[PDB]
Parts: C-alpha cells; structure tokens; sequence
C-alpha cells in the first residue's frame, strides 16, 4: 500500500500569507510521465472537494490563489493570498495504485488578534434535578486562541475526571473559537456544596477568571 | 473505432439558441478532471445532435458548444 | 446535474449486516465511472473502500476483503455498498464517490455522506432542559440521547447570529449531551431534532 505522509498536521496563517502543505509518498507516484495525485479541501459537515488534479491542475471553478506542484514521491499544494474561506481540512490522494490512499489531512487555521473570551455559568435546571443529576455548564464565548484552561471549584474544591468539554470550529466571521464544560453530579452531591465556581485561564486575560453562584437566586 | 451517432452525450443536454458560440473545435463531453460539462448550446444544429463516440468517451459535433 | 447521494440506517448493533445506498442523478451508473465508497473516521482520517465499474467489475481494499461487497442496481441507477458484518471500528461517515475512466482518476464527484453509528446502545431521544440567565447568554442543554445526531436551530430558524451549537460529547453512560448557546442583548426557543427517535420539542428559556 502506497503510504501517504502529509506535513504539518496544523497550520495558522494569516490573511493573505502563504500557506504551503506538503505531501509525501513511499513509493513514486509517476506513470506515464503524470502524477497520479490530486488534493482535496474539506470544510466541516460536508465532502472533500476536488482542488487540484495531477498534482499540478487546478480544477474549473477552483480560485487561481491555489496552486499544485511536485513530482515523484513529494508534492506542495500552496495558497497564496490566504483568504478567510480557506479555512479548512485539506487531504491529498494517490491514485497510481490499488487501494488508493489518502495523506493524515492538514488542518488550516487563521491566525487574528487576541479575544479574551465572555464567560458564563449556569445552574442546573431544577427540571433537570427532579429528573436526579446536576450539570452545570460554563461558557467561554468568542476568543482567540483555541489554548483555554477550564477547571471547575466545588466550595474551592479541585474537580477532575467529572467534566466534559466541546469547543466549535473556528468562525467564520471573526475566527473566534467557543467552549462548552459541562460538571455532571450526583443530585445527592449537588445539594450537599455551596459555591459552583467556574476558573478560565486564557491569553486574553489578565489572570484567570472565576465566575460562580450559590444554590438559590 | 470512432463512431458518429445522432443522440446527446451521457449527462449532458443540448439547447438550440442564436445566443451560443459559433462552430469551433469539438469538445469532449468531459473535463481533463473527468467532470461532465451539463448543458450545451448550438445555433442552428437539429436534435438529435451530432456526436462521437470514441475511446475516452462521447465527443459533440464542432456546431455544439459548452453553454458558459 | 450530476449528483450522488447517501442514505443507510445511521444506527447498527456491532456484528450486525451494513448496506448502504447511493443514488445517481443525471448520470447512467452503466456509463464512464468507477463509482466507489470512501469513509471518514472520527479522528478524519479517510480510507478508500473500494469500486465498482460501468462494466460491473469490482475492486476492493484489501483490508476489506473479507466482508466487503459493491453491487448495482442498473434498473433503479444505485450502487451499493455492503458490509457481511461491522464492529464498534467501522463507526464513521461514509461516502460515495466517482472517477472517470480515461482521467488521472481524481474524484469529481462525492455525495454529501451519511453517518453511521455501530454501537450496543438503544435508541434514546433527549431531554431538552434550559440554560437560563449588558450582553446577555441563554442557550439549551441537549442530555442523554442516541445516537448522533441532533439538530437545533432558534425560533424556528429566524434567530442565526451569536448562536453556538456544540460538537456532542460521549457521557460515560454510553449517551451523548451538547449544548447550544446564543448571545443576545439583556421570546427565545430552541427548536431540537432527534430523528432517529423522532423526538420534536420546543422549550422556552427564559430567566427566573
């Protein structure tokens, strides 16, 4: 099986930088004087689609800001002016032999300034304790970079092993990250604690936040 | 062997209006990519339209053009 | 317009028959392309299954030579994708994709995939509870449900900017929970599908 190495894993670029994935094969990838190797883009929730063929042909309809190059066994698709629609997944693929095979994909992300996230708290719905646990969820809305520390405080006790966290893709419109932690408890355990506090530790902040509540209004 | 046949190339339709290209090089119904061009134009040419078939695949006739 | 598009069961128990379909619109199956089937697994890396030909010949990943088969239904213009039996492993999105035959062979065409699951687990819809509260957060919290996916949008679609829908995440009880979020200055619902149990509801989030 032909093996396909793709470089880097990620990559943060900023608007209209240039952006260059490399792409490996463990054998030649030649026949007949063409490079069976062709790259793909793929944005989340929907196929790869078709960037460049041959290694080196931009498909109809493709922004000429991407380009192909490489032959043999090493091949560099490149972008050039970054725009804010390239945001995505990016994979190439042999075709010169059965199976084909994909490279590992290289994640494209933007680099922008720094947002120091809006932190929130919620309290479990008493829907949710007549129905016998708790989850209270802390979130970091709008920030930039990805790299946040959530950690949770029950009376100032230290949490661990009993959160669950969930960030989004980077947006869109002003290439902000969100975050989601959900403390799941006990009903019993949750009646039993005072303060739930919520720590965020974040570039964007001076030192890290701590939003909070006490059990009643 | 190359073969003319009076009948569309797979995927693709064939519109007759005085608004498409003249007569230029016949195309092939694919891209390089292999994607089907989907609708074609002529100006005067009558249905079923002038086709060939060969090895790589169907061909249209130099009076039928790619309608963008 | 030449288009392909996935459907299948979404959920399967592990040992279990997996057949999946895609259809082909504006195009013969019995003309010009190999018609394959590609997967994605969580983690994104993507492995070729195999093909089948306009001729109704067929190729297969040998990692997958065991208990793959690519048929056709010439008749109804689908090609299928059937696996004898599946693991927990052959969770994923799964493709379907096409090259033409006198080309490099890049694949031109893909379907918009279709997710399955393969898991013990049974069926389960959602509990939509609130999340209630300058800038102002509400949002709604998506618990114990399977399997993926959920789908929730506010106010019937109308409400779309400062909205946040989480990726789900796998509680230790084998079920999922998302939450979704939307910022709003100081009537919002959110509106939550779960097709596979045909679940609908509607709930208000408003503060106490």
């Amino acid at each position: 099986e032909i093996v396909l190495t793709q470089s880097p894993a990620s990559l943060a670029v900023s608007l209209g930088q240039r952006a260059t994935i490399s792409c490996r094969a463990s054998e030649s990838v030649e026949y007949s004087g063409t490079s069976l190797m062709h790259w793909y883009q793929q944005k989340p929730g929907q196929p790869p689609k078709l960037l460049i063929y041959a290694a080196s042909n931009v498909e109809s309809g493709v922004p000429a800001r991407f380009s192909g190059s490489g032959s043999g066994t090493d091949f560099s698709l490149n972008i050039h002016p970054v725009e804010e629609d390239d945001i995505a997944m990016y994979f190439c693929q042999q075709s010169r032999k059965v199976p084909y095979t994909f490279g590992g994909g290289t994640k494209l992300e933007l680099k922008r300034t720094v947002a120091a996230p809006s932190v929130f708290i919620f309290p479990p719905s008493d829907e949710q304790l007549k129905s016998g646990t708790a989850s209270v969820v802390c979130l970091l809305n709008n920030f930039y970079p990805r790299e946040a520390k959530v950690q949770w405080k029950v009376d100032n006790a230290l949490q661990s092993g009993n959160s669950q966290e969930s960030v989004t893709e980077q947006d869109s419109k002003d290439s902000t990250y969100s975050l989601s932690s959900t403390l799941t408890l006990s009903k019993a355990d949750y009646e039993k604690h005072k303060v739930y506090a919520c720590e965020v530790t974040h570039q964007g902040l001076s030192s890290p936040v701590t939003k909070s509540f006490n059990r009643g209004e | 062997e190359l073969e003319i046949r009076f009948e569309e190339c797979p995927g693709t339709k064939v519109h007759v209006e005085e608004t498409c290209g003249t007569r230029g090089p016949s195309l092939r119904s694919t891209t390089a990519s292999g994607r089907v061009i989907e609708e074609w134009c002529c100006r005067e040419c009558t249905m079923p339209p002038l086709s060939f078939r060969a090895k790589d695949g169907c061909w249209y006739g130099m009076e039928i053009r790619p309608r963008k | 317009e030449v288009k392909l598009q996935e459907s299948g069961p979404g959920l399967v128990r592990p040992s279990q028959s997996l057949s999946l379909t895609c259809s082909v619109t504006g195009y013969s199956i019995t003309s010009g392309y190999y018609w394959n089937w590609i997967r994605q697994f969580p983690g994104n890396k993507l492995e070729w299954m195999g093909y089948i030909s306009y001729d109704g010949r067929s190729n297969y990943n040998p990692s997958l030579k065991n208990r793959i088969s690519i048929t056709r239904d010439t008749s109804k213009n689908q090609f299928f994708l059937k696996l004898n039996f599946v693991t927990t492993e052959d969770t994923a999105t799964y493709y379907c994709a096409s090259f033409y035959y006198y080309t490099s062979r890049p694949l031109v065409y893909w379907g918009q995939g279709t997710l399955l699951t393969v898991s013990s687990a049974s069926t389960k819809g959602p509990s939509v509870f609130p999340l209630a509260p300058g800038t102002a957060a509400l949002g709604c919290l998506v618990k114990d449900y399977f399997p993926e996916p959920v789908t929730v949008s506010w106010n019937s679609g109308a409400l779309t900017s400062g909205v946040h829908t989480f990726p789900a995440v796998l509680q230790s009880s084998g079920l999922y929970s998302l939450s979704s979020v939307v910022t709003v200055p100081s009537t919002y619902i959110c509106n939550v599908n779960h097709k596979p149990s045909n679940t609908k509801v509607d709930k208000k989030v408003e503060p106490k």
